[PDB]
RNA sequence: UCGCACACGCUUACAUCAGUAACUAAUAAUAUACUGAUAAUUAACAACCAAUAAACCAAAACAACACUAAAACGUUUAUUAA
RNA sequence: ACCAAAGCUAGCUCAACAACAAAUACAAAAAUACACCAAAAUAAAAUAAAACAUUCACCUAACAUUAAAGUAUAGGAGAUAGAAAUUUUUAUCCUGACGCUAUAGAGAUAGUACCGUAAGGGAAAGAUGAAAGAAUAAAAGUAAAAAAAAGCAAAGAUUACCCCUUCUACCUUUUGCAUAAUGGUUUAACCAGAAAAAAUCUAACAAAGAGAACUUUAGCUAGAUACCCCGAAACCAGACGAGCUACCCAUGAGCAGUUUAAAAGAACCAACUCAUCUAUGUGGCAAAAUAGUGAGAAGACUUGUAGGUAGAGGUGAAAA
């Protein structure tokens, strides 16, 4: 299953960071197998894939997102992180 | 499909809400209600009735003041509350000849002013009129402070008001720093104008420059959540102290 | 998830060859009018037996595939039933399928387990505040269809591959909720160590 | 990273850092014959060669000797239905070539290892529906 | 002599003429930002 | 026998493989112009790319030197230039 | 038998009530360097007055509603324009439809295709079924089924299609049209008479009648009876246009040979520029060309990129 938020929630902040490049790296070896299998003119094995560690990294920012947007909420008091 | 409330009430509606919901009463109360500017060009008739010539029953009779156009020179000066008359012509005066457009300018000066109140020498554009009603109101100050806002129709009159009768109700200092006396002669004669502070500040000001200062006056940068929680925190905690 | 304004559903899912084919990309066609059901007030699911009370096939009892709630179709299995070849070339017809045809949600009434018998469905809220369907006839618990999920794996069979993550270390807590930022917290544990600050900036 | 704002600048500031980076590489089978020194990756449009650099040799441990670049312009001449073009995106291209002396092939990615019906009508039947006996 | 060619194209014209920019350093070419957003067009200004 | 480049301008119309009953070609054959899938032009050329003070009357014309109609175009010194 | 034909929905009318994120004004969608900002002057005419000059409601504002009243007044005292004093008004709730069905109703499936440099213009279309994870034969035009002396095409008739006999297409327009006057290939769908002063007709109640204000010497009050469609050249205001062409301002670029002391608004003759004369062409190859033949060809010469002047105007080696 791709990660949801809450198993995120427990991760540290080294953790979540390291997890990051795990998703990466599988990201780009799925893209490549994408384009490949294009290029072959053959239908591409278990597409699955590619949805799954798309949600897990969108998740992945769900996570950090909150804990940036939270301690800034908690230090200045200005709810957007731009100037506006 | 129609609109809930009428348009010229859209505009009137318009202050009913957000940040001028906010403004001093005051202020709006002034803006509101318009006095009638005395008449300058147009030339007016006391009586309600008159008697009409040829019909011979006595008629209602009402006055409807001419549209006088304000150049953007004249909000820089002092007119005296008049401007440029546009409108058409009959050459000759009969009716029966030519009909022309025309207007009418009036005719400027370039004159200095005294001020005891801003003790200062202006150089101001004014008319035949404005020297005139300086004249009869015998004083610059006097002809500044007896003046309503719809008879100046200038920006530069306005802020002269503003900024001398604000210098009246400070009691400021530095009118005459060094003599007293001079002080005590000014501020006494026009000791029948006074108006408290806060309604001081706010009297020359167009509704942009209102709205300006007012979001001026509001401005507080949000208080970081930190403080509240803590605030919170020790609420409860001084609670569940006095509750045992 | 592609949707034109008017479309029409054709037991063929909305991003599928057979749906290409049923309603090509330039197709208006008739409103289908739908009797309104609001989800809370749906009373059926995939997977529940059911009786069927209308047709040519009525007084039967049969098991849900699959409810499609936007034209609101129930399917039963290998029930209401219409003939569709499948393969078809120039010298061959292979294989005859029953195929099972939709049926509307007013054919059908959902049977309670007990004396199997067809029942009227009402929603009520428990003490405990569970949600249970009530027989309005019968009066008792009605269950919902415990059912399989559209991509095959189920959890108590399953082995990790290379890629995937133990339950154990997936669940560990590792969070220390202190008030640093990601980029702070990670500066700090590399051992990355800055000095000089950035200058005064303005905003427009 | 892609899409993020980036501090603007100024004398003696902090060494930019990026600690999570947003882009995503594509390594494609080259179009035509080349070295075999080089490889060829689509990447994300905003994306300089130095990042490109960087990147490889960062994440992969790949030890880079040159990179170049290129956009390709995709066709903006497909129509639809209602005859408003359809544009395949624009994307950037990129050739890099390896320092150590190293050799790249592209690996061959489908290897082929996986896991009679006559009911003819009879001649001289003459069209007589055969299922029946008699 | 022959006529309908009358339009040679320029880029740099094209954009000097009629673009957004120029639209926008003059009140009435607002107005036709303005009269073109209330009809809904596709492209507001070259 | 209006050939090859660049400038301006067009935007994938270009390349490979495949299909053409019917659409494009004013007909066919087959295909640079129709349809689908896939690819593609890689910078040393070209664009982007400092200011302020001060000296300097002295044409291009194969440029000796001139002609009248009086001529486009910068070096060098000083002060600072991530 | 083809071509075709049929659905009832998408939606409209009218009226009550009251996905971030980044990028953007560099030549919009380009993170990043020294500034400037910002501005305002009556609406005119078309048209009515059977012309046209004074004058011409509505077009800005709110003020509503029943009256005073189309009255006082104002008007080339014409056309027409037109008050006030003073009077009247019970609450919300209670939403719908003698409104349209795909030439209708929105322009709309769209401000999209497409047409314009630009302001700007601006379309066309959908139809089986529960399920396609099941495959009526009725418009014109034609086909089945070329045509046999003769004549507004039919009619009287006949055993019989013709053959006989009798007849100047239809509208509009005119004194008068078969006219050789206008109009139309044919089919389908769209496509043009609106008002209530006085009058007449039918009823109510009557010296009175009207659910307020008025009119009354049989009158009042109510109903019913009424007056088209498409076309200029124009005129006025505000936008948008100098990528064509007219003339300028920048910044570039061409001009070989031959003759002559010569780059001399000199010769000869190419490139390049013009357009003389003839023939083709005339729904063309081309909304101005092609073939021959011609003028000029170091100059008031041709030509590239980029600015500028805008209609009460510009520009003009004046051809309005
Ligand atoms: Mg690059
Ligand atoms: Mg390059
Ligand atoms: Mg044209
Ligand atoms: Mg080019
Ligand atoms: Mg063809
Ligand atoms: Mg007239
Ligand atoms: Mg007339
Ligand atoms: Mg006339
Ligand atoms: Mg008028
Ligand atoms: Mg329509
Ligand atoms: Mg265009
Ligand atoms: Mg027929
Ligand atoms: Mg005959
Ligand atoms: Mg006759
Ligand atoms: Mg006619
Ligand atoms: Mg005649
Ligand atoms: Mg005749
Ligand atoms: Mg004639
Ligand atoms: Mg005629
Ligand atoms: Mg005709
Ligand atoms: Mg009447
Ligand atoms: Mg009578
Ligand atoms: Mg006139
Ligand atoms: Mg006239
Ligand atoms: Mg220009
Ligand atoms: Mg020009
Ligand atoms: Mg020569
Ligand atoms: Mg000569
Ligand atoms: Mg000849
Ligand atoms: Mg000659
Ligand atoms: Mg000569
Ligand atoms: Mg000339
Ligand atoms: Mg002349
Ligand atoms: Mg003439």
């Amino acid at each position: 299953a791709s990660w949801t938020c809450q198993q995120l929630r427990n991760k540290s902040n080294e953790d979540l960071h390291k997890l990051w490049y795990v998703l990466l790296k599988e990201r780009n070896m799925l893209l490549t197998l994408e384009q490949e299998a294009k290029r072959q003119r053959l239908p591409m094995p278990s597409p699955e894939r590619l949805e799954k560690v798309v949600d897990s990294m969108d998740a992945l920012d769900k996570v950090v997102q909150e804990r940036e947007d939270a301690l800034r909420l908690l230090q200045t008091g200005q709810e957007k992180a731009r100037p506006g | 499909p129609l609109h809930k409330v009428p348009v010229g009430l859209w505009k009137q509606l318009r202050l009913w809400e957000g940040i001028y919901s906010r403004l001093p009463r005051h202020y709006l109360r002034s803006l509101e209600e318009a006095r009638t500017p005395t008449p300058v060009h147009y030339r007016p008739h006391g009586a309600k009735f008159k008697i009409n010539p040829k019909n011979w029953q006595r008629e209602r009779v009402e006055d409807v003041p001419i549209p006088v156009h304000y150049p953007p020179e004249s909000q820089l000066g002092l007119w005296g509350g008049e401007g440029w008359v546009l409108g058409h012509r009959y050459v000759n005066n009969d009716k029966l000849s030519k009909r022309v457009r025309k207007v009418w300018k009036p005719q400027l000066f370039q004159r200095e002013l005294y001020s005891e109140i801003l003790d200062k020498r202006f150089t101001v554009t004014v008319t035949m009129r404005t020297l005139d009603l300086i004249d009869q109101a015998c004083g610059f100050d006097f002809y500044i402070l007896k003046t309503p806002k719809e008879d100046l129709c200038s920006k530069f009159g306005m802020d002269l008001k503003r900024g001398m009768l604000l210098r009246l109700a400070r009691q400021d200092p530095q009118l005459h720093p060094d003599d007293p006396a001079r002080r005590a002669a000014i501020y006494d004669r026009y000791k029948a104008f006074v108006i408290p502070e806060a309604e001081a500040e706010w009297v020359g000001l167009t509704l942009d420059e209102a709205v300006e200062k007012q979001r001026l006056l509001e401005e507080k940068d949000p208080i970081p959540l930190f403080k509240i929680f803590v605030e919170e925190l020790l609420g409860q905690l001084q609670q569940q102290a006095l509750s045992e | 998830v592609t949707l034109p304004p008017n479309y029409r559903y054709g037991m063929s899912r909305p991003g599928s060859l057979s749906d290409k084919r049923k309603n090509p990309p330039g197709t208006r066609r008739r409103r289908v009018p739908v009797e309104p059901i609001s989800d809370e007030d749906w009373h059926l699911f995939c997977g529940d037996k059911v009786e069927i009370l209308e047709g040519k096939d009525a007084g039967k009892q049969g098991k849900v595939v699959q409810v499609i709630r936007q034209r609101n179709w129930v399917v039963v299995e290998g029930l209401n039933t219409h003939y569709r070849y499948v393969g078809k070339t120039v010298d061959y017809r292979g294989t005859m399928i029953p195929s099972e045809a939709p049926l509307l949600h007013n054919q059908v009434k959902l049977v309670d387990p007990t004396d199997r018998k067809p029942t009227d469905v009402e929603w009520r809220f428990t003490e405990a505040g569970e949600r249970v369907r009530v027989s309005t006839r019968s009066g008792r618990i009605i269950p919902k269809p415990e059912f399989p999920r559209a991509d095959g794996i189920v959890p108590e069979t399953w082995i990790d591959g290379p890629k995937d993550t133990s339950v154990e270390d997936a669940l560990e807590k590792t969070y220390v909720p202190r008030l640093k930022t990601l980029e702070e917290e990670v500066m700090e544990a590399m051992g990355i160590q800055e000095t000089r600050r950035h200058k005064k900036v303005y905003w427009y | 990273a892609r899409n993020v704002l980036y501090p603007l600048y100024q004398l003696g500031n902090p060494q930019l850092r990026v600690f999570r980076t947003n882009f995503f590489i594509q390594l494609v089978r080259p179009g035509t014959a080349q070295p075999e020194d080089t490889v060829q990756f689509r990447i994300p449009m905003e994306m300089t060669r130095v990042d490109l650099r960087n990147y490889l040799e960062r994440i992969y441990n790949v030890p880079v000797a040159a990179v170049r670049t290129r956009v390709q312009y995709g066709s903006n001449r497909r129509r639809d239905h209602r005859n408003i073009r359809i544009k395949k995106p624009d994307y950037k291209v990129a050739y890099v070539q390896l320092a150590l002396g190293q050799t790249f092939t592209f690996p061959d990615l489908f290897p082929e290892r996986k896991g009679r019906q006559k009911h003819s009508p009879d001649p001289r039947r003459g069209g007589v529906p055969g299922w029946f006996g008699l | 002599k022959a006529r309908g060619n009358e339009y040679q194209p320029s880029n740099i014209k094209r954009k000097h003429k009629h673009g957004w920019v120029r639209r926008l350093r003059t009140p009435t070419g607002v107005q036709v930002i303005l009269r073109r957003m209330h009809k809904g067009r596709k492209s507001l200004s070259h």
